[PDB]
């Protein structure tokens, strides 16, 4: 009764941002608050920005 | 079909085409088959909002 | 009350990436004002040359692969992304990379064009295995600033792109690390003073020199509404 | 009347008939946003006239 | 490549002592650069008689 069927498979590169769910091994999970630029973010006395 | 990348009536297609997309233009060629190749070519291999007018 | 005006003393080149920069003399409570303010521009902003667009024969989408190649397309997109490039004259440039045979594929296998100067002639791009195949590709390099990825580029245009023209996110910003030290200046007149040493690390696409002068220009450029 | 899967709408064309190459379906690796078309499928609504 | 240049919009006098000052537009990650840098001068280095 059903003539034809095709199957397309789709792909997407869907990204990290606020509202997502990232979680710690020990279940110390939470939400992304906001993506601070690397400037706002603090740094090591040996540079290395956090 | 191989002349795609070869002759300069295709290299022209771009340099002319590549900035003068703003206005619309009218091109007339040999016959059907010859322009069936162009469509395959330009529409994709260059990348234009192109369509077919044959007979 | 009269304001001392700080200057450049010496540039200590250590590598084509790394460089310290010593500055004296700055009055009390100014090493914290500028050094911080400078850094904030130096990361956020700054016009480095980086990769944007690529086309390859025999490939349709990024998620597929090519035979006789260890690495994947996205992997080669990823290796192109983190490239080092220099441009002299025009803004946008079109490179052609042609290598064939056994072994790795370093950037020095691209055609050395006039304006085109490469920083790392032993950087890893791609790998080959079988000796009856090759790779030809048209890469596109641009000068911009900050981070306009591929994503924001698929919604500010309507003329439509062709098939095969893949998109890497653009890493326009060159600098990868920066700090600033606050030591005591011994001028031979006054001992109250400090001097500003700014450490940096980068990909060499912009010189350690211009970088500093170019950023403090931007800084001042913003200050021009209050003079 | 049996359904069909080639590019034959009386409504949408030739706008979204360059996402699709020709003759049936989305050409492998064709960049398509939400809303646009993939496989061209089209159904008869009776009326059968003569 | 061109950078946005911030300006003065309005000065809101409340007293001969107090006053707010509104400024737009500044690009992302510059409200922290200047505002801080401005303040540091405004306290520590403006020559008043006392």
């Amino acid at each position: 009764g059903v003539l034809k069927i095709v199957k397309v498979y789709l792909a997407v590169k869907r990204r990290i941002q606020p509202g997502d769910k990232m979680a710690g091994r020990h279940g110390n999970k939470g939400v992304i608050s906001k993506i601070n630029p690397i400037e706002d973010m603090p740094y090591d006395e040996n540079g290395t920005p956090v | 079909a191989t002349w795609w990348n070869f002759d300069p009536r295709v290299e022209w297609l771009m340099g002319y085409l590549t900035s003068h997309r703003s206005q619309k233009v009218l091109v007339i060629c040999a016959k059907a088959a010859t322009a069936l190749q162009l469509e395959q070519v330009l529409r994709e291999r260059e990348g234009i909002r192109a369509a077919v007018f044959h007979e | 009350t009269e304001f001392l005006k700080p200057r450049l003393v010496d540039i200590e080149q250590v590598s084509s990436t790394h460089a310290k920069v010593t500055l004296e003399p700055l009055e009390r409570g100014f090493g914290h004002t500028l050094g911080n303010a400078l850094r904030r521009i130096l990361l956020s902003s700054m016009p480095g040359c980086a990769v944007t667009e690529v086309e390859i024969d025999g490939v349709l989408h990024e998620y597929s692969t090519k035979e006789g190649v260890q690495e994947d397309i996205l992997e080669i997109l990823l290796n192109l992304k983190g490239l080092a490039v220099r441009v002299q004259g025009k803004d946008e440039v079109i490179l052609t990379l042609n290598k064939s045979g056994i072994g790795p594929v370093t950037a020095a296998d691209i055609t050395h064009d006039g304006d085109v100067e490469i920083v790392k002639p032993q950087h890893v791009i791609c790998h080959l295995t079988d000796e009856n195949a090759s790779i030809s590709m048209r890469i596109k390099v641009q000068r911009g600033r900050g981070y306009v990825p591929a994503s924001t580029r698929i919604h500010s245009e309507e003329d439509e792109r062709p098939i095969g023209r893949l998109l890497v996110d653009a890493c326009y910003s060159p600098v990868e690390r920066i700090a600033y030290n606050v030591e005591a200046a011994r001028v031979e007149q006054r001992t109250d003073l400090d001097k500003l040493v700014i450490e940096m690390e980068t990909n060499g696409t912009i010189d350690p020199e211009e970088a500093i002068r170019r950023a403090a220009t931007i800084l001042a450029e913003q200050l021009e509404a209050f003079v | 009347g049996p359904e069909e899967i080639t590019a034959d709408i009386p409504n949408v064309g030739e706008a979204a008939l360059s996402k699709l190459d020709e003759s049936g379906i989305v050409y492998i690796g064709a960049e398509v946003t939400g809303g646009d078309i993939l496989v061209g499928k089209v159904t008869p609504k009776g009326e059968t006239q003569l």
